[PDB]
């Protein structure tokens, strides 16, 4: 097993926060470039800018982590999920994990106050 | 996994039975509503009892054929979906199928006459036969469905008999809740998109200008389930119409612009049109109906004095948003 | 219409039309019973037993069973072995490209209600949650005798298919 | 007009009604070849099951892939079927008894087998998946490459005949068969015979493991009975070719010595019995041969495609040109030249 | 009126009786139910059929000879044997050039461990 | 290329987080003038190359900090 | 730019296994491969930390579901090495010859299944028949068929019937004819010899660098077998030749499997002649159950019979890696004892795991029908590889 697959890289740990930031920026560019491929491949119901506004907000989730190396494991997980989606390795059932909120508007009586929590004793 | 079905947890039903939805609402959970859906193998019924068994209400399913009954098992847990056979004829089977049902609906409507059933059979007579036993058993939240354009008047014997069935449901067990949906569209609908998906002829009258607003079927099912459980639905007629009225030329052009094909057009008048549909009744697989001829000159007659989607906090979707999805695999 | 009518489980032929329809139904169900083409789905400890039915002790060719391992020619599918999270969309897709007079039979105890892996994380808790299964074959090494018996159970169900009698809508 | 429309029906129930029980017979053989019982649940001694196969197969649906032109998936089953069915004219059944006698027999006999490739090449193009296309390529290349040597020994057969009429060959073959002088010809013909049919000493191309569940198209329905029946018609059609132009076609022995003992005069009973025994000699050769195809189908694994093309052009075909140099020479040593 | 011409005409109608019998007897006809860049070859796929044409063609070239072989006694022998002896060396061009070799690049690394 | 920056402005206008769409000058800083982020940078740059269908390398993508540099790069095709 | 890369098998490409397997074909030549395993991956190791060793035993005949008994054996060996107990003499021989009839079964399945995958249909039935004869011999000893609730970590579950040791000899005389018979149409066999002469060469040092073992490593030429290198279970006390191949081809990996029938039959000849007498379980009632004769009579046997079936037996802390020679290869197991009665952790080394891991070092350059003959002689049953 001398040789890798198409997009897989040797994992390597950036010594600085800036080099990590450079890799993450290139990575978001890779997702954003491959995003119209995904809607063709995974045959999804919805549009490409919805994919893009998810890929933005997922990195918005982890914008505010302090550590170098916790962002390093976070980058490696992101690169592996890129590796999955760029091929046929995930299937569209597993691809549509990332949009639970889009496909169905939730339903009647989403509990907001204390009372709607209370009448179904917090679901 | 939460109860987005109910408003609450503890519900006594109208007939006085106590229902406590234990667990957290998922597939393994139990809600407690014993429901019965007549004709559930039909196209509305599959989407209906899917969402109805998604939260673990016990769904009593009466069937007619032993083969099509099978693909509704998968949407329920153990004891959630159950099956039992019946004919519209044998009253004892009606009597049996609703003995413990909290709630019950009947989407029985057949667009063509068999050699054993007519419109007067399966719309006004059989509905009487079943809701009589509903009155005999004090079954709560009885729901009856009729079609759009359900008049007393002649020109479609189907539509002539739908309003007759409405009046019978208003007559006996008189608090029964009547819903009239629009034309419906979904993945493999009955005669409205899959007939428009592939067609060697595509002929009908009117020069393609009958008017309606079609509703996506899952919106009808969610609307029905949100009806099913609350108050403020009892004995109320329900117009369920889509967001914007269409014409057939508009619809078919919206289909063909995504197909990027020449959907054929013949549009010959009524006289030669009728006698060809006359000969199709002797064939066992269902064909276009000779009484579906008449509804082509008819359009969506909306009653203003009814209650919409926005009664129950729902907004259905628009057909132009869905056109890429539903007739995608014919590309 | 009559207020009383016999159930389709309880009805007998009385019209000469019904004798004709019942014999034609018997021919259709009979050709469906004899010729019998499942698809090789088997994947685990529940697949060697599927091959044990093809073995020369408990033959299936004498039953007409043969594994056209191509789901478009298959009548039914034998879900056999355990069923994981990672596989299950492929199971659904293989169920999709099957012709309409189909069935599916759950060979193996993992294949119904999870079995021995009912509490694992990456497992489907029985193939109820994917496809509508009509006969279960219990047994964790679900016996060749039991697997054949499941097929005979399914063939009895095939004898009671009534594809012709339902045109009269009985 | 009346006696010919029955002449074709009796041949139909002689052939089409027999090719089904061929497919039952192959299961019975491979049962006893692998020490198990054949079909026994279905009929009285487990016969008839091809009817239960077909009638079920006629009741399944016409699901069609979205990538396939449906007309093309109508044409290729039909034309492969009717190719292997209109190959049935100048099989001879006794002396001069064909469906239509015509002096160019072998040319029709061989051009319709030449048409036999044309359906299977056309078939894989529908549902234009890359594996589905390249499988049709791999099938058609061997399917022409041994169609060469199948064609190419038919001329050295008629280097003893010099006449294209098929029933002339057997009357030439009364003095001696052709297999018993020309023995290794039979061996290379037998492997060439199972080549042009989809047989798995050689049919690697029906590899479901290699393709995405693809045998050829998995196109099933009453489409499926068409290529299937065409395949098993191809089986005993090339058996029939093997029967007449290489083996004893309808000949058993002299049998005039027996007849002058039995009858005293020509009568319809005498024609009946002689046509019986000629058809039975043809039958016994044909029925040993259909068994031999299974008898080699059982005992051997499949090939590599590299093996298959190496098996055509390097090991078989120069030996075929060696035949082309020795049999005109053996013809040339003696006077020996055949006349029409 | 001859049964020969009846035979080739009746069988497409028999095939139609087997063709439309599914369309009569079936139901539920069609429900809902990457290939970006490459295709791959060697010359061993593309060459077999192209080289097949002269070797198929020479059979039909040799075919008028075998009917008339008694007339061309001891001399059409000589002509056709010259024809064959041209074509046979035409064949043994390719087998020495190995035109149907589809050889593998799975070489076991012939070159040894030359070090330092 | 004439009126290329008009198309660049047409693509750049279609976003959010822009307090002034009329602040699209040919010398508009991304982070400073347009008030954009590090993710907005490659967002608009990939939107540009998607508007043209051309593909760009990584460092030449990384260094474009103003639309002036985009119109500087734009004539690589 | 990349090949038109395929999915090899969703369902039924290689029999007995879900072989999803990415291939990149450039001339019908594999430039590289990538098998995704995980399709059977039940996650059994997460489970076996929550059950007692008493209960944890039939996890492992589910693993490697064509050779159950070596898995049973290797976990019993790991725990007996961990517990510092000793199975008695009768137990050693009975476990030994069951671990060798399971070898007969494993090669009898694997060679014939590989011949079917290639296309030879006749051993695929002639072998499974004799496998049914061996299903019977699993059946008389232990439970049903194909999943034996057998060798315990105390040794053996129970004694034989009264006459299996006779009856297996009546079988063992005729297995030689029934084995040479299938040998007669695959060993010389110019079709098989063509398809398998140098296909997938495995050199020596690359066989070591890929961690391979069993018949593959012994096919490459290195004479290594756990039955004779690091012996156990009276494989010392039973004379037993071992075959060793010459090339790195699949043909040595075939011929060694043909040879091990001839070897493991000689096992049964030297076992059925010299089966001793003695206690078939371990001597004490503190790691396995007392017999049910005397537990209804003795007070002491009940509390052992109860604690072994509520708590189970307590294990000293520590960790072991016991690996033995499965017929697939070296199967290992690495158990980490808490000192409690659940194993704190237990890794398996399934043998086909590294065989699958060594695929695209071997499978480069070969053809796609050649990419099938490579499959079933590294024996990817796929019950092993994921778990
Ligand atoms: N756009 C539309 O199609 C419109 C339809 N509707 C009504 O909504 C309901 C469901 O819609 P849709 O899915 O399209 O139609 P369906 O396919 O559901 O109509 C047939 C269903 O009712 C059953 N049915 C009919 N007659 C009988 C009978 N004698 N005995 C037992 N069952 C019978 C059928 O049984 P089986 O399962 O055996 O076939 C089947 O379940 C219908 O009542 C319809 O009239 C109202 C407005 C719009
Ligand atoms: S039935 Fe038994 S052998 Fe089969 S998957 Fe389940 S546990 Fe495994």
């Amino acid at each position: 097993a001398i040789i890798a697959t198409a997009f897989a890289e040797t994992v390597k740990f950036s010594g600085s926060k800036q080099e990590l930031q450079k890799r993450t920026l290139a990575l978001y560019r890779q997702f954003l470039r491959g995003a119209p491929t995904f809607a063709d491949l995974y045959e999804v119901q919805f549009s490409i800018p919805t994919i893009r506004t998810k890929i933005r907000q997922e990195f918005e989730r982890h914008r505010f982590v302090d550590d170098l190396s916790i962002q390093n494991v976070l980058y490696a997980k992101g690169h592996m999920e890129y590796q999955e989606c760029i091929n046929f390795w995930k299937q569209q059932a597993q691809f549509l994990k990332y949009f639970p909120e889009e496909d169905d508007i939730q339903g009647r009586h989403q509990p907001s106050n204390f009372v709607d929590k209370f009448l179904k004793n917090r679901a | 996994n939460s109860f987005e079905n109910l408003a609450q947890d503890v519900n006594i039903t109208r007939s006085g039975k106590t229902l406590i939805a234990k667990g957290t609402g998922g597939r393994s959970s139990r809600t407690g509503y014993t429901a019965t859906v007549f004709g559930a193998n039909g196209f509305l019924g599959s989407y209906l009892t899917a969402k109805l068994a998604k939260h673990g209400t016990t769904v009593v399913v009466p069937y007619r054929e032993e083969m099509a009954k099978r693909h509704l098992k998968v949407t329920g847990d153990l004891g959630v979906v159950n099956f039992l056979e019946m004919d519209l004829r044998n009253l004892e089977s009606i009597d049996e199928a609703v003995r413990h049902s909290d709630i019950v609906v009947n989407l029985i409507g057949r667009e063509y006459e068999t050699k054993n059933f007519n419109y007067y059979d399966v719309h006004v007579e059989g509905a009487r036969r079943i809701a009589e036993a509903v009155k005999k058993h004090n079954i709560a939240r009885y729901i009856h469905v009729s079609a759009f354009n359900a008049e007393i008047d002649s020109p479609s014997e189907f539509n002539h008999t739908k309003g007759l069935g409405e009046q019978v449901t208003k007559d006996i067990v008189p608090w029964a809740t009547i819903v009239r949906p629009a034309p419906m569209f979904g993945r493999e609908d009955k005669w409205f998109l899959d007939r428009m998906a592939r067609s060697p002829c595509l002929v009908s009258a009117n020069k393609f200008q009958e008017t309606s607003n079609p509703v996506h079927v899952i919106d009808v099912a969610a609307a029905l389930e949100r009806i099913c459980f609350d108050d403020s639905t009892v004995a109320q007629t329900f117009e369920l119409y889509g967001p914007q009225k269409f014409t057939q030329k508009q619809i078919i052009d919206m289909v063909s612009e995504t197909l990027r094909k020449e959907v054929r057009h013949i549009e010959l008048p009524k006289a030669l049109y009728q006698a060809y549909t006359k000969a199709t009744q002797a064939i066992w697989w269902p064909t276009y109906s000779p009484d579906q001829v008449e509804r082509q000159f008819l359009s969506q007659k909306i009653d203003p004095s009814a209650k919409t989607f926005n009664d129950l906090d729902l907004t259905p979707m628009e057909l132009p948003d869905l056109m890429f999805k539903l007739i995608r695999p014919y590309r | 219409m009559p207020t009383d009518f016999p159930l389709p489980s309880q009805q007998k032929p009385n019209s000469a039309v019904d004798y004709t329809l019942t014999t034609l139904d018997a021919v259709a169900n009979w050709a469906r019973q004899g010729s019998f083409w499942p698809v090789t789905f088997g994947l685990a400890c529940c697949a060697v037993e599927m091959m044990h039915v093809s073995a020369p002790r408990y033959d299936q060719d004498r039953l007409g069973i043969i594994f056209r391992a191509s789901p478009r020619q298959s009548d039914i599918m034998i879900v056999a072995g355990t069923l994981t999270n990672k596989m299950a969309p492929v199971l659904r897709q293989v169920y999709d490209q099957m012709p309409e007079p189909r069935w599916v039979i759950s060979m193996g105890s993992c294949a119904n209600g999870g079995g021995y892996y009912h509490f694992s994380y990456s497992v489907v808790r029985g193939c109820d949650r994917i496809v509508p299964v009509d006969v279960y074959v219990p047994g964790c090494p679900p016996t060749s005798e039991a697997l054949m018996y499941g097929v005979f159970q399914l063939q009895r169900k095939m004898r009671n298919t009534k594809i012709t009698r339902m045109w009269y809508r009985k | 007009m009346i006696i010919n429309i029955v002449e074709i029906l009796i041949f139909l129930v002689c052939v089409l009604f027999s090719v089904a029980y061929l497919t039952v017979a192959e299961r019975k053989t491979l049962a006893y070849m692998q020490r198990r019982l054949g079909p026994n649940f279905v009929g009285y001694y487990g016969l008839l099951q091809a009817f239960a196969d077909a009638v079920k197969l006629l009741l399944k649906e016409i699901v069609l892939p979205k990538e396939s032109n449906y007309i093309i998936l109508v044409i290729s089953p039909l034309i492969t079927l009717i190719t292997a069915l209109i190959g049935w004219v100048v099989i001879p059944l006794g002396p001069g008894i064909t469906l239509g006698e015509l002096n160019l027999g072998i040319l029709f006999s061989l051009a319709i087998g030449s048409l036999g490739v044309f359906g299977s090449l056309l078939s894989g193009w529908s549902s234009n998946s890359k594996y589905s296309l390249l499988g049709s390529i791999r099938s058609t290349a061997q399917l022409i490459s041994y169609e060469l040597i199948l064609t190419s020994i038919f001329i050295i057969i008629i280097m003893f005949v010099s006449s294209l009429n098929i029933t002339t060959i057997i009357e030439t073959q009364r003095v001696v068969w052709y297999c018993i002088p020309l023995l290794p010809l039979l061996l290379i013909f037998f492997i060439a015979s199972v080549a042009e049919t989809a047989r798995p000493p050689f049919d690697l191309t029906e590899s479901e493991s290699e393709l995405v569940a693809g045998y050829f198209t998995e196109y099933s329905g009453s489409p499926f009975v068409f290529f299937f029946l065409a395949e098993y018609s191809n089986i005993i059609l090339i058996s029939a070719f093997n029967g007449y132009l290489l083996l004893g076609g309808y000949l058993s022995f002299n049998y005039s010595y027996l007849f002058n003992i039995l009858f005293n005069d020509y009568s319809y009973v005498s024609f009946l019995f002689e046509g019986l025994i000629n058809s039975s000699a043809y039958a016994i050769k044909l029925v040993f041969l259909m068994f031999s195809f299974i008898w080699v189908r059982a005992a051997f694994p499949r090939f590599t495609y590299d093996n298959l093309i190496n098996f055509c052009w390097i090991i078989l075909l120069p030996l075929l040109f060696g035949i082309f140099l020795i049999i005109p020479s053996t013809l040339y040593i003696f006077d020996s030249f055949p006349t029409l | 009126m001859n049964t020969f011409i009846i035979f080739i005409i009746l069988i497409p109608i028999v095939g139609f009786a087997l063709l439309a019998v599914n369309i009569l007897l079936a139901v539920y006809k069609p429900y809902n139910e990457f290939n970006q860049t490459r295709l791959a070859f060697n010359a061993a796929f593309i060459l077999v059929a192209i080289l097949f044409l002269p070797f198929d063609l020479e059979i039909s070239t040799l075919l008028p000879y075998v009917m008339s072989i008694y007339l061309v006694s001891n001399y059409g022998f000589t002509i056709v044997l010259l024809f064959l002896l041209i074509l046979i060396i035409g064949f043994v061009y390719e087998i020495n050039t190995n035109a149907l070799k589809i050889n593998k690049h799975n070489k076991p690394n012939t070159d040894s461990l030359i070090y330092k | 290329r004439p009126d290329a920056e008009k198309r660049i402005a047409a693509v750049l206008e279609s976003f959010d987080k822009i307090s002034n769409p009329a602040a699209i000058t040919p010398t508009a800083s991304f982070a400073k003038d347009l008030n954009l982020d590090s993710l907005d940078t490659v967002e608009v740059v990939v939107a540009i190359e998607e508007e043209f269908g051309i593909e760009i390398p990584d460092k030449e993508a990384d260094e474009i900090k103003s639309v002036n540099q985009a119109v500087e790069y734009i004539l690589a095709q | 730019i990349r090949a038109f890369t395929i999915n090899f098998g969703p369902q039924h490409p290689a029999a007995h296994g879900v072989l999803r397997l990415i291939l990149e074909l450039s001339g019908e030549e594999i430039i590289r491969s990538d098998p995704h395993v995980g399709l059977l991956h039940r996650g059994t190791e997460k489970l076996i930390e929550y059950k007692t060793y008493m209960q944890a035993l039939p996890y492992f005949d589910r693993l490697d579901y064509v050779s159950m008994m070596t898995n049973e054996q290797v976990f019993s060996l790991a725990v007996e090495k961990l517990l510092n107990v000793e199975v008695p003499l009768r137990g050693k021989y009975i476990r030994t010859m069951f671990g060798e009839i399971t070898r007969v079964l494993n090669h009898l399945m694997s060679v014939c299944s590989h011949a079917m995958d290639v296309g030879a249909l006749t051993p695929f039935l002639w072998g499974f028949e004799e496998r049914e004869k061996l299903m019977e011999f699993y059946e008389r000893v232990s439970g049903a068929r194909l999943h034996a609730a057998y060798v315990r970590p105390g040794g053996v579950s129970q004694d034989l019937p009264a006459g299996l040791l006779d009856d297996i000899y009546m079988w063992a005389t005729q297995f030689g004819d029934r084995l040479d018979e299938i040998e007669e149409l695959l060993t010389d066999n110019r079709i098989w010899k063509l398809r398998t002469v140098n296909i997938g060469t495995v050199t020596a040092q690359d066989a070591l660098n890929l961690g391979l073992s069993g018949p593959m490593l012994r096919g490459s030429g290195i004479p290594f077998d756990i039955r004779k290198n690091a012996p156990y279970d009276a494989y010392d006390k039973v004379d037993f030749d071992v075959p060793v191949g010459m090339n790195g081809d699949c043909y040595d990996r075939y011929l060694i499997r043909m040879a091990e029938f001839r070897q493991s039959l000689r096992i049964i000849e030297q076992c059925c002649n010299d089966m001793p007498a003695g206690a078939v379980k371990v001597e004490d009632f503190k790691i396995n159950s007392p017999p049910r004769n005397l537990m209804k009579e003795d007070m002491e046997a009940l509390i052992h019979h109860f604690l072994l079936y509520t708590k189970g037996y307590s294990v000293p802390p520590g960790e072991t890696y016991t690996a033995i020679e499965a017929p697939k290869g070296e199967m290992g197991v690495y158990v980490v004892s808490d000192g409690s009665e659940r194993p704190y952790k237990c890794k398996i080394r399934a043998p086909g795991f590294a065989h699958l891991g060594a695929f695209d070092h071997i499978a480069r350059g070969h053809f796609l029908p050649d990419a099938v003959a490579i499959i079933g002689t590294m024996d990817l049953v796929f019950g092993e590889v994921d778990r």
